[PDB]
C-alpha cells in the first residue's frame, strides 16, 4: 500500500478525508492548479518589440518543453514594429523558414533584436557566419528602412527584402517566397488587418513542409491585379472578412481568374470572423483543438496586433496539435465563447498561451473556464 | 531499494519507530536478516547468530540501532537509508511473557460474555439436563458465558528463546440446548477440542470466529458447537518473502479535509510540482471507486479515512 | 595546387606578393588579428552585478567553447555585491560547487540575479526544484540580509549561510565548507583584500575534485584564532602578502600551530604580489601559461576587487590550463610584465579575458604585446 | 567532389572560363568523361559516343553547356555545381590545322639561328670533310644553322578527328666537327633521328631542349648530337585520373601585397573568420620555405608571385 519514493522528494503527501466524494474535490482542484501553473503561460515584454523576443528565447532555440526547435535556427523573419500592414501575411512564411518574427523599429535596429538575433543563430565572434544565415525583411523602406538592411548586413547575415510599391505587392513578394505549392492560398482585403491575424496561424500550419501563402487584395476595385492573378492562377481561395473588406466583385474576379468558386469565411466584426476561422472544418477539427493562444483584437488600436503576428507561426507549428489565435483585448466575444466550447474536447484544453499585456484578466479567465483550466 | 518499487517510504521524523519495529521483528523472530545500506552502497548486514537462541536475537536488534541511529537521526538532504528485510511469518513467536499474559487477560475479559441466553417458550437456550415431571424441558438456572466454556493462561515448558504459547482449556457443562417445554431433549453442548494453542505465527486471533456458537439444523436444531482458537492474517501481504523500506529527508504534510484548517488544494499545487500522470492516474481511481466498485492500490481506507499518497517532483518557483 | 572549398564559405582569399617575406608578414598579421578578434573577449556589464551575471551566462550553463560547463548547475555561491570582505574567500568554493559566484545587493535580491539563478540551474515553473539546488550565501546579514535569504527560500531552493561576527570567522566557514582534505592552505591578512585575489584562482585549482581554501587571519594580532588553529590542524600554509598585511608575528603563530614552516608569496605592494603568484612554480609552470584574465587591482577602490572574485573560480577552472588573474586598473606593474613575459610560452597566450569595465586601454595593449596578440 | 578534396573551387563569376576549359578539353580528347552534379545530387553525365569522332566530340562539348549554363549562371548562395572529370592526356590532339601551321612557323621562325659556329685555331666548329694537303682541318664555308640540320611541316594523313602532327625531317651535313689547323679527322655531326613528331599529347615543346646541340668528351670531343622534339610537361598534373571541380557562389579577394591599395591584414581579420590551423599550417609552410627552401601545396610560385588560398568559415561579427 505504498511505493519508495525518490531521496529528492521535498514532502510526502498524505490527503486524507472522510468522504471519498470531499477527496475526489480536492484532488481535482489539485489537478487543475497543477496543470494550471504548468500549461497557462503568459509571453509578455514591457514593449511590443519585447514579447516578439519573449516568444523567440522561448520557442526557438529553446530547451522548453513546447519549443518549435531546441538548435540555432538560420532564417530570422523581420517586421517594422509600427506597420502591420507591410508584414501582414509574413507569419507562414517565419512558419515555412523555421524562423522567429521579430520586431525592429524603422531606422534603427534595436539592440534587444540584435542580442536575440546572435541568441537564436548562434552567432558568434570566433565562428564564421556562413551564407546559410538568412534575414527576410517583411516591407518596404516606409517599415524598414536602409539603414536596419545595412546594420544587418554589416554584422555579416544575408538580408533579402520581400517588398513592393504597396502592401498589395508587398504580400506578392512575401507569398511569392512561401509558395504555392499545395494548390490553396487565403485572401484578405487591404484593411483587413485583424482577419489576417485570425487566419494567420491556419496558413502557418504546414503540410509536407509548406505553409499556406495569404495574398492581400484591394477589396473596393472592380478587379484584383494582374499579379494577384498570375500567382493566384487556378488554386482553391477561402476570402477572410466580409464584403466591407472584399466585395462582391472582387469574389467574382478571383472565381473568374482561377475557375474555382472561393470560400468565405467571415462575421459581423473581426471577433466574428475569428471565431468562424475556429468552426471552419478545414481549419480545426471538432473536439480535438487542445492548444490555444490568445492576443488582442486591435479595437484599442490596429498595431497592436503585430503581436498575434508574431505569435501565428508558432501556433500553427505548436507541439503535435495546431492552436487557434483568439482576439480579444478586453472582452470575449458571445461567438467565440460558442467556437472554443465546440473546438475544445470533452477533457478540455491542454495548453493556454496569453500572449502580450493589455489582456484583461476576464478574458483569460472565461478561456480557462471553457478550457476547463 | 530501488525507486519505483513496492514497499515503504518513512519520513525522517519517524526513523525511530521504524527502527523499533524492524527490532521488535528480530526479536520476535520474524526478520531473519536485514541489509542496511546508506544512499546507493551496502554498509552493513544485521542477522542473529542463531534464531532459537533469545541473546542472539537482541544483539542483532542493538547492532541494527548502533550501525543506524547516527546516520538516520543527522539524515541530510537528498540522503537516505534503504533496509532490505529478509522475513519469514512462520518463524514469528510470542518472546515475551508480558505479551503472552496479555493474551490471556484479552481472554479473560471475555469471561462474563453470555454466548447463549436462558431458554423460553419461543426462542432457543440453555435448559436443565433433566426434563420436568411431564417429560418436557425447563429453562437452567444460569445462561451460558465463555467461564463456563473455557479457562485461559500460558502453557508450561515455554521460553523466550522458542516462544511461549497461551492455552485454552475445556471446561464442563451439563446445561443443554433447547426450548421450554419441549418434548424432544436437549442438545449437548460440544466444547471446544480443538484450536486450543496459539502461538502467533504471523497470525491474530480472530474474536468474531473465536469462542463463537454454532447452532446446527436450523429450525430443528441437531448440534451446537462452541469454537476455540480461530486466527487470522494479520496482514494482506505474503507469509515469506523480501521487503524494502526507505527513510528519506522529507517532512511529512498531514491534509486532512475534514480538518477547520487545513492547505487548499490551490496552496498546495502553489508550493510543490506534482506528476501530471501521478494525479491522473489517482484522480481516475477515485472516480472509478466512486462510480463503479473498482478498488485500486491508489487510492485506500486507512483509519476510517479515503487517502492517496504523493511524492512530488520538488517545490514550484515563485 | 587547390582544395575543394565548401558551399557555405563567402570568399575565396587569394594572397600574393613578389616576395616571400612580404607575405610572410601578411600571413602572421592575418592570424594575430584572426586569432585576437576570437580569443580576446571582454566580460563586462553597467554594474558590478552584471559583469558578474555576464561572467555565469558565458561559462556557466553555456554553450560557448571555454564555458565550465555546458548542462545547468545544481549550486549558487552568491556574495554581497559591495562587500569584498565577506566573500572574499568564495572564489575556491564556487570552483569545487560547480558554481557560478553572482553578487547581489544586500536588502532585495537583484531581478537581474534571480532571473539568472533561473537560466543557470535552469529552473521553471512546470519542473520540480528538488532538494540538490542549492544556494551558498558567503557573509553575514550586514553583506546578504535575512531578507534576501528568505526571498531565495521563497522560490523553493535551499539555502545554506556560511558567515561568522568577522571576515576572520566568516573565512572560516567558508573555507571550512571548502575542505582541508589535500594538507594545505592559503592565508591572508585581513587587510590583504588585492592578495586573496591574487592567490583565489591558484587556490580555485582543483585536484582529485577539492579546491584549496583560504583563511583570513588578523595580521596584526600577537597570534591567530583558537578556530583558525583547529581549522588548519597539521597542514601546509602559504601565506600571501607581505609584513604590513600579515605580521612576523603571525607568521610564527602559523609555524608553532601547524608544526610545519609556512611559506610566504609576497612583494611591495599588491602589484607585486600579484605578479610573485604567478611566478611562484607551485601554482603555474614557466612556459605553460596561456591562458589568462585581467581585472582591476583596487587601488581606486577596493570594493572594485569582486569583479576578480567572480572570475576567479573560472579562472582556476579555465580550459585545460589554469589562468591567473593580472590586477592593473590604469597600469601594469614593471614585476607583473616580467612575470607574464616568463610565464607565457615561446608561441604566445592563446586566451585573454578582460574582466570587467574600467580597466584601462594600455594595459590590455601591453598584455596583448607580451602574449604575442 | 566532397569539401576539402583535393582539387579545385571556381568562383560563380568565372564560370564561363571554367566550362569553355571543360568544352576545349572534350572536343581535343584531353577528357573522355565528365559526370556533373547539382549540389549533392548527380544530374548527367557528359561523354563522346566516339573520340575519333570530332562530331561526337562537339556535341559532348554543347550538351555540358546546354546543362549547366542555366544553373551556373543563376547559382544561389549555398549551392554549388561539381564535376568530376576523367582525363587522359596522352590522348590529347591538335584539333586545328591552323595551330599545327603555327607551331611549324614557330620552327621555321628558328631556320637561322646558328647551332654550331665556323670553327678557328682557338674554338672547336664547323670544319670541311676532308682536310688540306698537310692533313690538317680547315675551316668549313658555312656555319650549322637550324635549316642545315632539319626541315618542319604538318604530317601527311592529318585531320580534325584524329589529329594533326607536326612533323620534323633530317637533313644531310658533309661538313663535321673540329678545329682548323688540328690533323685529327672532323667528327660527323649526328642529325635528329628520334623525336621527328610531335602530336602535342598534353605536352608543349621545350625550346631550350629542342634542336640543341650536345657535344660529348669535353676537352677531347668524340660526338656531336643535335637533338629531334624535346617535349614538356604543360602542367605538374598527373597524365591520367579523375579531378574534381567544384563552382561556389563566392566573390573571389584577390589581395596583391605588391599593390599601391590591397586590404589590409588587420581589415581581413575583420570582415571574415578564418580557421586558425589553416592559418597556422600555411604560416608554418612559409616560413619553411623561406628559412630551409622546403617547397609545399599550401604555399606556391604563381605568375612571379607566392600566394595562399583561404576559404573562411563565414563572415566575422559587427
Amino acid at each position: 500500500n505504498d511505493t519508495i519514493a525518490s531521496q529528492d522528494t521535498p514532502a510526502k503527501v498524505v490527503i486524507k478525508a472522510n468522504k471519498l466524494k470531499d477527496l475526489k474535490d480536492y484532488v481535482d482542484d489539485l489537478k487543475t492548479y497543477n496543470n494550471t501553473y504548468s500549461n497557462v503561460v503568459t509571453v509578455a515584454g514591457e514593449d511590443r518589440i519585447e514579447t516578439a523576443i519573449e516568444l523567440s528565447s522561448k520557442y526557438y532555440n529553446s530547451d522548453d518543453k513546447n519549443a518549435i526547435t531546441d538548435k540555432a535556427v538560420n532564417d530570422i523573419v523581420l517586421v517594422g514594429s509600427t506597420s502591420i500592414v507591410d508584414g501582414l501575411v509574413a507569419s507562414p512564411l517565419a512558419s515555412e523558414k523555421t524562423a522567429p518574427l521579430l520586431l525592429t523599429s524603422k531606422d534603427k535596429l534595436d539592440s534587444s533584436v540584435k542580442s536575440e538575433i546572435k541568441r537564436v543563430m548562434n552567432l558568434k565572434s570566433d565562428t564564421g557566419i556562413n551564407t546559410s544565415k538568412k534575414v527576410y525583411l517583411a516591407g518596404g523602406v516606409n517599415s524598414i528602412s536602409k539603414d536596419v538592411e545595412n546594420e544587418l548586413k554589416n554584422m555579416g547575415l544575408k538580408v533579402t527584402r520581400l517588398s513592393g510599391e504597396d502592401r498589395y505587392e508587398t504580400s506578392l513578394a512575401i507569398a511569392d517566397e512561401i509558395g504555392l505549392d499545395n494548390d490553396k492560398a487565403f485572401v484578405v482585403g487591404g484593411t483587413g488587418l485583424a482577419d489576417a491575424m485570425s487566419i494567420a496561424p491556419v496558413a502557418s500550419q504546414l503540410k509536407d513542409g509548406d505553409a499556406t501563402p495569404i495574398v492581400v487584395v484591394d477589396g473596393k476595385a472592380k478587379e484584383i491585379s494582374d499579379d494577384a492573378k498570375s500567382f493566384l492562377g487556378t488554386s482553391d481561395v477561402d476570402i477572410i472578412g466580409g464584403k466591407n473588406s472584399v466585395s462582391k466583385e472582387i469574389e467574382e474576379s478571383i472565381d473568374s481568374a482561377t475557375g474555382k468558386t472561393p470560400d468565405r469565411i467571415s462575421g459581423d466584426d473581426r471577433q466574428a470572423t475569428n471565431a468562424e476561422v475556429l468552426k471552419e472544418d478545414d481549419y480545426f477539427t471538432d473536439g480535438e483543438v487542445v492548444n490555444y493562444f490568445v492576443a488582442k483584437d486591435g479595437s484599442t488600436k490596429e498595431d497592436q496586433l503585430v503581436d498575434a503576428l508574431a505569435a501565428a507561426p508558432i501556433a500553427g507549428r505548436f507541439k503535435e496539435s495546431p492552436a487557434p489565435i483568439i482576439l480579444a483585448t478586453d472582452t470575449l466575444s458571445s461567438d467565440q465563447n460558442v467556437a472554443v466550447s465546440k473546438a475544445v474536447p470533452k477533457d478540455g484544453g491542454t495548453n493556454l498561451v496569453q500572449v502580450g499585456k493589455g489582456i484583461a484578466s476576464s478574458v483569460i479567465n472565461k478561456m480557462k473556464d471553457l478550457l476547463d483550466m | 531499494a530501488t525507486t519505483g518499487t513496492q514497499g515503504y517510504t518513512v519520513v525522517k521524523n519517524d526513523w525511530k519507530k521504524a527502527v523499533k519495529q524492524l527490532q521488535d521483528g528480530l526479536k520476535d523472530n520474524s526478520i531473519g536478516k536485514i541489509t542496511v545500506s546508506f544512499n546507493d552502497g551496502v554498509v552493513g548486514e544485521v542477522a542473529p547468530k542463531s534464531a532459537n537462541k533469545k541473546a542472539d536475537r537482541d544483539a542483532a536488534a542493538e547492532k541494527l540501532y548502533n550501525l543506524v541511529n547516527t546516520q538516520l537521526d543527522k539524515l541530510g538532504d537528498g540522503d537516505y537509508v534503504d533496509f532490505s528485510v529478509d522475513y519469514n511469518l512462520e518463524n514469528k513467536i510470542i518472546t515475551n511473557q508480558a505479551d503472552a499474559e496479555a493474551i490471556v487477560t484479552k481472554l479473560n475479559s471475555l469471561n462474563e460474555k453470555t454466548l447463549i441466553d436462558i431458554a423460553t417458550k419461543d426462542t432457543f437456550g440453555m435448559v436443565s439436563k433433566t426434563q420436568d415431571s411431564e417429560g418436557k424441558n425447563v429453562a437452567a438456572t444460569k445462561a451460558l458465558k465463555v467461564k463456563d466454556v473455557a479457562t485461559f493462561g500460558l502453557k508450561s515448558g515455554g521460553s523466550e528463546d522458542t516462544g511461549y504459547v497461551v492455552e485454552m482449556k475445556a471446561g464442563a457443562v451439563e446445561d443443554k440446548y433447547g426450548k421450554v417445554g419441549d418434548s424432544t431433549a436437549g442438545i449437548a453442548i460440544n466444547l471446544p477440542s480443538t484450536g486450543l494453542e496459539y502461538a502467533g505465527k504471523g497470525t491474530t486471533i480472530d474474536f468474531n470466529k473465536t469462542l463463537k456458537v454454532d447452532v446446527t439444523g436450523g429450525s430443528t436444531p441437531s448440534a451446537v458447537a462452541v469454537s476455540g482458537f480461530v486466527t487470522k492474517d494479520d496482514t494482506d501481504l505474503a507469509k515469506s518473502g523480501t521487503i524494502n523500506v526507505r527513510v528519506i529527508n522529507a517532512k511529512e504534510e498531514s491534509i486532512d479535509i475534514d480538518a477547520s484548517s487545513y492547505t487548499s488544494a490551490e496552496n498546495l499545487a502553489k508550493r510543490y510540482v506534482f506528476d501530471p500522470d501521478e494525479i491522473s492516474e489517482a484522480y481516475k481511481a477515485i472516480v472509478a471507486l466512486q462510480n463503479d466498485g473498482i478498488e485500486s492500490n491508489l487510492v485506500q481506507l486507512v483509519n476510517g479515512k479515503y487517502q492517496v499518497i504523493f511524492y512530488p517532483e520538488g517545490k514550484r518557483l515563485e
